[PDB]
């Protein structure tokens, strides 16, 4: 009753609160809302550290242009969070760390743009690389932290083999991993088609094959945001929008606490 | 000694057999299950969700991330089909690799409704009608939408609600149809047209992306597991 | 009972409930049946989906792997008078795509031995029935130099003791997974490298692997001694998961397997040539 | 068991 | 400790319910055979993971 | 208790009841009993028809099917590594004739495999003992090109694995067809031909045919790496259909059998010449 | 390890065996059944169908539709008999393949009481009395309607009941008799004679047809199952 | 799970009801064999079809 | 004579307690196979074997 | 059941009851468990010995 | 006889099985157990006695 | 026994 | 039968 909608949500986590006035719902993954380990569940004996308020708030990371060239973004979690505020720092003082997380996408323009971003949530999200070479894309390559990563067209095969480069070639219609891109739909997502929707709210569960895993070694979710249908807008052949992410910790909690985990990216 | 005479079948091995056999790591202590989530009880339950279809084909448009996007226009030709499949969900091209399409070819037959679910990825100012349908086998496969009207079908109106959805009714003679392709059990044709057609204001694009969706009805079910022709290795 | 919903007698409609309207954008697939947009009789449904159950669909033995070992005189140069495997399904690629629509998995496993044998030349007399031993080594153990050295005593590794024409060994496996449930995918690594570190070797790891030994080999060889002429034989194994559970479905491989990884290298292009109003 |  | 089940009889005989029986010969329950007898479950939580889940013949966006 | 009706005893008669006139223009035939017109005794009847029950007709395995396949040197010139057989009652005539008095039938099948071997030339040495693999494939699958290519994996297919000399390999079948029962008989097409079709082949179609492949084939090899001698063996397949049940009867086959359909070529004068007059 | 011996018949393969065996498409979901008209329990049921009798199996008249008609007539040699045959049902030419005589060709061993009907095919201006006779056997086979009219029979007045049936009695020796032609386990001799003679009025035909119909009177069985000479194949 | 029935005894032994038993081994009833106890049925939907069925004694055309 | 027991199972199918059977067919105890179904014990013989045996909070010399 | 001990938990002390300190002259091993020293959650433990009895 | 039908592992022989077999020497005479200081129950048991570390393992 |  |  009053005058509620599906179309405008309100959500808040810490000192954080996000307002939408043009929503699709929300989903969350496989039904399952984020939670604490269990006691008949628990691996590690030692006491949990539970940072709360100051690690499960919404850290907005750097924005990204759409235009019509666009192929799409990848990110991985924790791996796009590792720099945020509290929550890197407990990520890497500690040899364990659990979290779910709520994703919220955003992207508007107008009721004249034309547009659909496919955002879809995958567990264990392994993609393809560079070379003749298997299994070989180097870790730095493959934790771009809040920069993401991008998709390609087609597979360039990095050539140079006495000094490769140990990169990803994730090619956008096999989802960037030997699969086809159509069937994506399988994994938790939504979709921002701006005649309908400004942007895509994702509640994602901790996945695993465990309770609790190496966050510094180990990715859980990966993010793909690819472009379903292409940005277009009045005659203009060189349009372009800004697409921006913000992601929130959730049910954070540490385990195995020492001195930090300082990791080499160059 | 308690008297046993052999039958036939014994000391064979049959790949699709059921039996028991000594465990060669006596009392392992085995991990326990934790709740996971996201756990499949059936392989109809992947078939279930909604995959995008490969709709468009064509020589430069396949294998490419068109091949996912069907053109609409405001200056199209309205007596023509604004595309043309047949029903054969593991078989068609356009079919056979989607989720749906992919999980019929490890079986050999396939039973139940289909539905069939398009969206409009146009500008909020883009107006239109569209007729999809469904002729079940037997005569001439629709070319015109004269043809089209008379079998099942659904009047699609664009607007707030972004998408549609047409079901492809449970209409056969045999109880179980095949998942490939053959004239006896086939499923018959699906055709679209545009019942009035897009229109847009000024300063608006006048052509716009369609995405197709398929998945199955809670009707459909499979039967005879067999090996795809999706997959192979060489030598 | 296990049969699948009954079809409702539906009529016409003129009103202001829309099912055939929807919003794709949410995430969610429509709920639709027949007699939502046509007129449907009323049918008693008895067909199931007792056939593509998890277990059902995996209920079946698979080849994953062809084990070669021979039997001859032992000479001093590179031989085959055993043989060892890492075990694994992927080899293979008919069961790793199938167990790969799925991220995580939970079973035991059943393993079948087929063995043939074949002479090899023309001739130099005959063969006496052989008898095969296959012994496997779990990651630790000391692995076999040579056919006959002391880890084929093999005292607290299992082993199978198969005789030629028996019918096919078999046994079976608990699930032996170090987690709560196997990953067929792992996007991660076993080794971060440090800011701190003295080489840049020492934190290298390969990308998506986790043990470096998974699960161990099988070590095979022929327990006779060598005849005057040679022996060779294959040693075929068949893979089937039984009590089966998995989690998180993926989207099939469409390309060809390029490796242990998702790495994928040529044929990427799946789908045929069809005309976009072309039945 | 089950006699008929 | 033999267990008596039912079969779901397909073709059947011109002569009810039909019986098989089952009996485990080894203490660990990974030699056993596969009972087949499997339960079914949802889709929902794969074909409609929503927040707010809403009834098909109402608007999906309101 | 199943024995014949008994004899009753019957008297003389002088009556307006007339049991032996009739009209066999009605399309019936007149129930009628020794007592009906002769004097008759009183017999207690123990005879049975337990024997000629449809069950206990086809209670017997037919053979079907000869597959013969070899195992030698893979040479480059068309052999017979591996062979494939379309599974049908009618590559044969005893089993297809008894099948055939009836126009419906519904049975769950069963295979029982007798396997002999043989050597094909004077000398070359000798061969040890050879498993042979028995692949079902079912329609859509994919077929093999090669005896030891991919497809022989067989993952999801049902396949048996048979050694030489063990007793006959034996499998049994569930009811499979697509409609509620088997057709022995089948008066119509698979296509119509529309007068809007471009080239008239289009809608063309074999008469009586219904599905192109039917049930699909059985991929048969051995599995054995070949012997530097050759081995020859056939795959005798028998057929016993059970829990049989089968409707529409219909007359036997008076003539030879020409082909999958009804037709006819020679023969077609089954009766011998005997005298009118003539016991 | 269940202590056994292994019994002579161990590893054997016999035809007529019944045993339970592996099922290699487990699982499977059965297509039901529904009532189709015509459903059949037993071959005996067909045996006791009336099927017209090949009764004219002269040089000219068989394997043609012909060797069904018995020509009467009402200038035929009255001391003469209109039809002479033997009762070895799966044996005699004219019987062998009825669907009486074609289901005792798949049997060794015979039993039970015979029918036959005869059906008047002249026109309805037509009369007539017949004698049909059935002698047992032992003696000489009736040459004439004296001595046939001694044995088992029947005198058909022709009338507006086109039809009559005469009933040959389960008479044997031996309990069983063979399918086969065998002088042990014979069955005696089947004549027909004119009682009277066909009369017709002018401006009608002074000759027509008679067909012949034999079935299986209901205490008729048979047993052990065999080949059948009536089909065979080629190299 | 252990169906006992009776046997037809024919040939007798110098020496009443003689049994035999029976089970099913297997899940799927296509793996059964053949209970060979089958009911038998009337003739008359092949030999008398008639709308109107008429008593042996009485004239069939009437 | 046959003793039931039951499994500890550890993968569960898709379908509880779960059992097995066990008969000796032989006269021997040495015949026999290994029933698995073993009693533990303290270690406190070998980790603990002191005459005055202290609490782990109090001093151990004292 | 022949699961092992459940770990139970266990939070700060300052206190007069020394379980770290001990003296192994006396023949005996320190019964020491990981919440006599460090603070630990509960956990309720499945594993158990099974595969190492004699 | 008994109808019976070999499935496979049939006649293998696995280390690792748990099967009865026939006695060698029957009837015999077995000396009775004494009540030996001393018993394991567990190899954990071993495990978890202290014993002195190689802690200095320098040339 | 246990039928279930 | 003894059920432990
Ligand atoms: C990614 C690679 O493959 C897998 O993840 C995968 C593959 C196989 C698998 O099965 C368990 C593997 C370990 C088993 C392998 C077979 N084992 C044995 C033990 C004794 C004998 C004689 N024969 N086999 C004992 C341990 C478990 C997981
Ligand atoms: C007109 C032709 O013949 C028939 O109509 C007819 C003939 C045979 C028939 O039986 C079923 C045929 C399909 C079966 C054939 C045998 N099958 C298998 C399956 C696995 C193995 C190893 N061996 N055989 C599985 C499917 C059903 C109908
Ligand atoms: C429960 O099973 C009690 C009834 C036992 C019936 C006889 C079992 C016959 C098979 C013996 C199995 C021994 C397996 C190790
Ligand atoms: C009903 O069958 C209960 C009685 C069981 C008696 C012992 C059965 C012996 C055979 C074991 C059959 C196991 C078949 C998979
Ligand atoms: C206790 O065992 C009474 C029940 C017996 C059930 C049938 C046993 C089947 C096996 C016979 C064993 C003979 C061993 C020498």
């Amino acid at each position: 009753a009053c005058g509620y909608s599906d179309r405008v949500l309100q959500l808040t986590l810490g000192n954080s609160t996000i307002t939408t006035q043009e929503a699709a719902n929300s989903v969350v993954a496989y039904g399952r809302w984020p939670e604490f380990i269990r006691d008949d569940e628990a691996n590690p004996v030692d006491q949990p550290t539970e940072p709360d308020v100051a690690t499960c708030r919404f850290y907005t990371l750097d924005t990204v242009m759409w235009g019509k060239e666009s192929k799409g973004w990848w990110w991985k979690l924790p791996d796009a969070l590792r720099d945020m505020g509290l929550f890197g720092q407990n990520m890497y003082y500690h040899y364990l760390g659990r979290s779910g997380y709520t994703v919220h996408v955003q992207c508007n323009a107008s009721k004249f743009h034309q547009g659909a971003l496919g955002v879809f949530a995958i567990p264990e999200y392994c993609l393809a690389g560079d070379s003749d070479k298997q299994r070989y894309t180097s870790y730095a390559n493959a934790n771009p932290g809040e920069r993401g990563g991008k998709f390609y067209s087609q597979f360039n095969k990095d050539n140079a083999v006495t000094s490769p480069k140990r990169e990803f070639c994730p090619v956008d219609y096999l989802l960037g991993c030997g699969v086809l891109l159509g069937n994506a739909f399988v994994y938790p997502h939504q979709i921002i088609n701006l005649r309908t929707n400004n942007s895509a709210t994702i509640v994602l569960p901790y996945v695993n094959a465990l309770a609790i895993d190496s966050m510094v070694k180990h990715n859980n979710w990966g993010i793909a945001i690819l472009p379903l249908s292409p940005l277009d807008f009045a005659q203009d052949s060189s349009v372009e929008i800004p697409i921006t992410v913000t992601i929130a910790p959730m049910c954070s909690e540490f385990n195995g606490l020492r001195n930090v985990t300082a990791p080499k990216f160059q | 000694g308690l008297p046993v005479l052999n039958t036939p079948g014994s000391n064979q091995y049959l790949t699709s057999d059921n039996h028991q056999s000594p465990c060669a790591i006596p009392e392992f202590d085995v991990t326990p299950p934790i709740d996971i989530p996201g756990e499949v009880k059936n392989m109809m339950e992947l078939a279930e969700i909604d995959t995008m279809i490969p709709l468009n084909l064509e020589s430069t448009k396949r294998n490419t991330m068109d091949m996912y996007r069907v053109t609409l226009s405001d200056s199209a030709d309205l007596s023509q089909p604004i595309l043309c499949l047949s029903l054969s969900p593991a078989f068609d091209p356009r079919l056979s690799h989607t989720m749906l399409g992919e999980v019929l070819n490890y079986y050999t037959h396939w039973a139940g409704s289909l539905k069939f679910t398009f969206l409009f990825c146009g500008s909020m100012m883009a107006t239109g009608k569209i007729l999809v349908a469904y002729a079940p086998p037997g005569a001439q496969p629709p070319t015109s939408r004269k043809e089209a009207m008379l079998g099942t079908h659904v009047i699609w109106d664009l607007g707030l609600q972004s998408s549609c959805t047409m079901v492809v009714p449970w209409i056969s003679n045999v109880t179980y149809r095949q998942t490939t392709q053959d004239s006896f059990t086939e499923g018959g044709y699906i055709s679209m047209f545009y019942q009035t057609r897009i229109v847009v204001p000024l300063s608006t694009p006048k052509s716009m992306s369609m995405l197709g969706f398929v998945s199955a009805c809670n009707d459909f079910s499979v039967r005879l597991l067999r090996d795809t022709t999706h997959i192979s290795q060489s030598a | 009972q296990d049969s699948l919903p009954d079809t409702k007698a539906s009529g016409p409609a003129h009103s202001k409930e829309v099912p055939a309207l929807t919003a794709v954008e949410t995430g969610a697939t429509n709920p639709l049946a027949p007699s939502d947009t046509v007129q449907t009789r009323h049918v008693v449904q008895r067909r199931s989906r007792s056939e593509s159950t998890i277990e059902s669909f995996f209920a079946r033995g698979a080849c994953v792997a062809i084990i070669e070992v021979d039997n001859e005189q032992p000479t001093t140069r590179a031989q085959k008078l055993f043989a060892m495997w890492r075990i694994t399904y992927k080899d293979t690629v008919q069961l790793r795509r199938k167990l790969e629509f799925f991220t995580y998995s939970r079973f035991d496993m059943e393993f079948t031995f087929v063995v043939t044998a074949n002479f090899t030349n023309a001739n130099n007399g005959h063969a006496l029935n052989q008898v095969y031993q296959i012994m496997y080594i779990p990651p630790g153990a000391p692995t076999p130099k040579s056919w006959d050295d002391y880890t084929w005593q093999t005292s607290s590794n299992p082993s199978i003791f198969y005789t030629y024409g028996a019918a096919p060994a078999r046994i079976s496996v608990p699930y032996v997974g170090l987690a709560n449930a196997y990953s067929h995918f792992y996007d991660g690594f076993a080794k971060v490298p440090l800011k701190t570190d003295a080489n840049d070797q020492i934190g290298d790891s390969l990308y998506s692997a986790m043990t470096v030994d998974d699960f161990g080999v099988l070590a095979v060889r022929v327990v006779n001694d060598h005849n005057p002429t040679k022996v060779t034989s294959k040693v075929r194994i068949y893979m089937k998961p039984k009590h089966v559970r998995v989690w998180c479905p993926r989207p099939p491989r469409a390309v060809p397997y390029y490796g242990p990884g998702v790495d994928y290298r040529n044929n990427l292009d799946p789908l045929s040539e069809k005309g976009l109003t072309t039945y | 068991i089950s006699e008929v | 400790g033999a267990q008596v089940s039912s079969q779901k009889v397909g073709a059947h005989e011109n002569s009810s319910t039909i019986n098989y029986t089952t009996i485990n010969y080894y203490k660990d329950s990974a030699s056993n055979a596969a009972s087949k007898q499997d339960y079914s479950q949802d889709p929902s939580k794969f074909t409609e993971p929503l927040k707010d889940v809403l009834i098909k013949t109402a608007p999906a966006l309101n």
